[PDB]
RNA sequence: UGGCCAUGGAAGUCGGAAUCCGCUAAGGAGUGUGUAACAACUCACCUGCCGAAUCAACUAGCCCUGAAAAUGGAUGGCGCU
């Protein structure tokens, strides 16, 4: 199910952002990862070896810390008799805290997505770049990689190379040595050639539609001999699939030797995505502005009360805004409230007395924005957007609009 | 249906005219539901109002009934668009009560004017709007600080005349509603005796 | 309220519906709340305290505005009090399948319901009332393990009692 | 711009029509069929969209 | 009567389970238009005028649409109502 995936991610999510919170001494904690392909055996050797190596380490509180964590992981990977797919990722270590309580810590889990990311690490704290970096980088791209050999299908995440499909094909020879067969066998031959082309495009409409709408971002061919390109352009390839189609990549070789050929040469397009995204939704959000129209907020102060009532249609949201929501608490008499402040406003405030009481109102502890939008944007009216402040649109509403705005489901009216 | 339902209707009328001597006979004319909910709750207790057609042309049916003459009379004027008002009250009385209910309704384009219509000296309630609308025809109108205020007190449409279409639109926006009316009371029936509003 | 800013008396009257408890979606205030001095977030609570403890399934809030002060009321429509007066109270998040048990009775409850209405109706007394209401019921199916239709017809009771 | 009853008889005139479903013949709001011996009186017939 | 499910808004109206009573002369818990949602508009029952047939759904005959080819052209031709 849907539901039940978003659950295991926000899981994850949560998890992770406590392990990179943890924090310990000199080098004993191991942040480790494993690939799905990779043997379990061949692991459990390497954790010896560098439980061998440990073993001379001259400073003492260091060095029996790193055994110990280097033998849990060792159990740990004893239990599993294959590295499940998706890959493992453990997190041993001994975890310094309040209350003074050096405490043992091991979390050993197959991740969701695939991961195609291999790391050994000792350090003083954990290390899980790899896995908030995932995270971030959903966006599945689609590899249709056409040769007169034989086709190709297959996907590529951020970091992960999956092969969906392929074929190889008895094609006709290039020549006919009869003078009058020589036409109609050449015929015979583009027909031949252009049935190749619409069983790929049929096979290709078969893989990568989901529910008559595509679950690629974008859609990648690559190959030679302009084949990509009768492909490409053709009426036989599906509309919904073809405006997809961002690169048509040259390349040596074919099939999955190809494959990766293909990844590294649309790197730069691939990335660019993401980019063209942002600048497109901002564009649409700057639009407004730019007529009279109103249908648009902008600021914690608005977007919220927006949010709130006749709600948003689009949540516009700079990463970095740093803006969070307190909750402040009264000692007598039990009146609270919640705001959303920046970060000076939060940091330090002499407002936050009761006043009308008269007592000193406490500002107990908070989270903060872009988190608490992902929350609940579906129990409001939805499409929280992240947008970055590299593109020129993104650069205005992060630098001048403070990095937070929407477009409304209709015409709203402000004051104050 | 409209077979079971026709009896029922002729079974309605007939029980009507047993349980009440009296019968005060309505022009429905250009007259809302709402209007005849507001009648329905104000004449409640003691009469009952009634819409009917040429099965109402069957009055000759409860004259046949082995008993009534009188009914004779009645029959010519159910025309037009008629309904009745069934009770055992009074007359003059009743006929004050029909009078003194009446709804606003406004303006008819085309019809006739019953009364002199006014149009008193005073802001329309609006902002920068039209005032070609008001003046095109022969009105003094000016913006005076952004309301759009009417002059002078001046007739526009006199006693029998014909009300324009864009004079009637204004009449409208401004919420004067003097045309129209209710119901009109044609004719009588008291115990035998007919009457003519009198 | 006409030219700037002004409360000659402000007694000022509007009608929302449903408020079963606070509402993340709230819409509750905009538009007619702070143009006439009634705020947001104190306005949401004040008619979370009117509409707290019953109903909580689904209510109707007029809200007379006095100058600041909010009036919070529920003024009753016949499905809701039949939904107040069903097998409670499973209110929110399970729930969830769904709130159509409708196997309640009510013979006697729906008297009191029938003379709680505000007038209206045009009726000739409870007697055709009793035949409305019984049929407003699209859950609660009549009494015990009753139909509507047609039981309605022959009603023995209450003809002079709810005046 | 215009006066709306001198409008709305332009309207009638340009707009206030039936339009065959076969053949695009523009019809009189009142049409069930077509006229057109071309698409055989069709009887597919729909309104002719409004300026929104 | 903001009916219920659905809140993302459906108080008749994206959808779906429902789906009755009152007033009734009579109006569907609604054909649509359109609305964030209403509103506003639009679509029975009955009259007023007019003055005998009216109307629906099938069915099969001829005719017509469906019905586009390359030298100029063939119910055999001329022609034929
Ligand atoms: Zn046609």
């Amino acid at each position: 199910s849907a539901a039940d995936r978003n659950v295991e991610i926000w899981k994850i999510k949560k998890l992770i952002k406590s392990l990179e919170a943890a924090r310990g001494n000199g080098t004993s904690m191991i942040s480790l990862i494993i690939p799905p392909k990779d043997q379990i055996s061949r692991v459990a050797k390497m954790l010896a070896d560098e439980f061998g190596t440990a073993s001379n380490i001259k400073s003492r509180v260091n060095r029996l810390s790193v055994l110990g964590a280097i033998t849990s992981v060792q159990q740990r990977l004893k239990l599993y008799n294959k590295v499940p797919p998706n890959g493992l990722v453990v997190y041993c270590g001994t975890i310094v805290t309040e209350e003074g309580k050096e405490k043992k810590v091991n979390i050993d889990f197959e991740p969701f997505k695939p991961i195609n990311t291999s790391l050994y690490l000792c350090d003083n704290k954990f290390h899980t770049e790899a896995l908030t970096a995932l995270l971030s980088d959903d966006s599945k791209f689609g590899f249709i990689v056409i040769d007169g050999s034989g086709a190709l299908f297959g996907t590529l995440q951020g970091n992960t190379r999956e092969v969906l499909h392929k074929f190889t094909v008895d094609l006709p020879k290039k020549h006919g040595r009869a003078a009058q067969s020589a036409l109609r066998f050449a015929r015979l031959r583009m027909e031949k050639r252009h049935n190749y082309v619409r069983k790929v495009a049929e096979t290709a409409v078969q893989l990568f539609i989901s529910g008559d709408k595509v679950n690629v971002a974008g859609l990648v061919l690559a190959g030679s001999a302009d084949f990509k390109t009768e492909l490409s352009q053709s009426d036989m390839f599906d509309q919904r699939l073809q405006s997809k189609v961002l690169k048509l990549v040259d390349i040596s070789y074919g099939g999955e030797n190809g494959f990766n050929q293909a990844i590294e040469l649309s790197t730069e397009v691939l990335s660019n995505v993401k980019f063209i995204q942002e600048k497109k939704l901002i564009g649409r959000y700057f639009d407004e502005i730019s007529q009279d129209t109103g249908k648009y907020c902008f600021g914690v102060e608005d977007t919220l009360k927006a949010l709130e009532m006749g709600a948003v249609e689009i949540l516009i949201v700079y990463e970095n805004l740093d803006i969070m929501r307190y909750v402040l608490h009264c000692q007598g008499t039990e009146e609270e409230k919640i705001l959303y402040l920046t970060p000076e406003q939060e940091k330090d405030k002499s407002h936050f007395t009761d006043k009308e009481t008269g007592q000193e109102h406490e500002l107990i502890e908070s989270m903060p924005l872009l988190e608490w939008f992902a929350n609940n944007y579906k129990k409001f009216g939805a499409t929280l957007e992240i947008v970055t402040d590299k593109s020129q649109e993104g650069s205005q509403f992060v630098k001048g609009f403070g990095g937070i705005g929407g477009i409304l489901r209709y015409r709203v009216d402000f004051q104050g | 249906d409209r077979a079971t339902w026709k009896s029922n209707y002729f079974l309605k009328i007939i029980q009507l005219l047993d349980d009440y001597p009296k019968c005060f006979i309505v022009g429905a004319d250009n007259v809302g539901s709402k209007q005849m909910q507001q009648i329905r709750m104000s004449l409640r207790g003691k009469a009952v109002v009634l819409m009917g057609k040429n099965t109402m042309m069957r009055k000759a049916i409860r004259g046949h009934l082995e008993n009534n003459p009188a009914l004779e009379k009645l029959l010519p004027h159910i025309r037009g668009n008629v309904g009745f008002v069934f009770t055992k009250e009074d007359l003059t009385e009743i006929r004050d009560m029909l009078l003194a209910n009446k709804v606003p309704a406004a303006a008819r384009a085309g019809a006739i004017a019953p009364c002199e219509v006014t149009v008193p000296a005073q802001n329309t309630g609006l902002g920068p709007e039209k005032t070609s609308f008001f003046q095109a025809l022969g009105i003094t109108t000016k913006i005076s600080r952004g309301t759009i205020e009417i002059l002078s007190d001046v007739q526009l449409i006199k006693t029998g005349d014909k009300v324009g279409a864009s004079e009637a639109t204004l009449l409208n926006m401004l919420n004067i509603s003097p045309f129209s009316f209710g119901l009109i009371i044609q004719q009588v029936f008291d115990n035998g005796s007919i009457y003519n509003p009198e | 309220m006409p030219p700037k800013f002004d409360p000659n008396e402000i007694k000022v009257v509007y009608l929302r519906c449903t408020g079963g408890e606070v509402g993340a979606t709230s819409a509750l205030a905009p538009k007619i709340g702070p143009l006439g001095l009634s705020p947001k977030k104190v306005g949401d609570d004040i008619a979370k305290a009117t509409g707290d403890w019953k109903g909580l399934r689904i209510t109707v809030k007029l809200t007379i505005q006095n100058r600041q002060a909010q009036i919070e009321v529920v003024p009753s429509a016949s499905a809701l009090i039949i939904k107040a007066l069903k097998e409670p109270p499973r209110d929110r998040k399970k729930q969830k399948n769904i709130k159509h048990s409708g196997n309640i009775t009510f013979d006697e409850i729906v008297n009191i319901a029938r003379q709680m209405r505000h007038r209206s109706l045009a009726r000739e007394l409870s007697g055709t009332i009793k035949e409305i209401l019984g049929t407003a019921q699209s859950v609660g199916c009549n009494v015990d393990g009753r139909h509507p239709h047609d039981i309605i017809d022959d009603i023995n009771s209450g003809a002079v009692e709810c005046p | 711009i215009i006066e709306p009853s001198l409008r709305q008889l332009a309207q009638k005139y340009n707009c206030d029509k039936m339009i065959c479903r076969k053949c695009y013949a523009r019809l009189h709001p009142r049409a069930v069929n077509c006229r057109k011996k071309k698409c055989g009186h069709t009887n597919n017939l729909r309104p002719k969209k409004k300026v929104k």
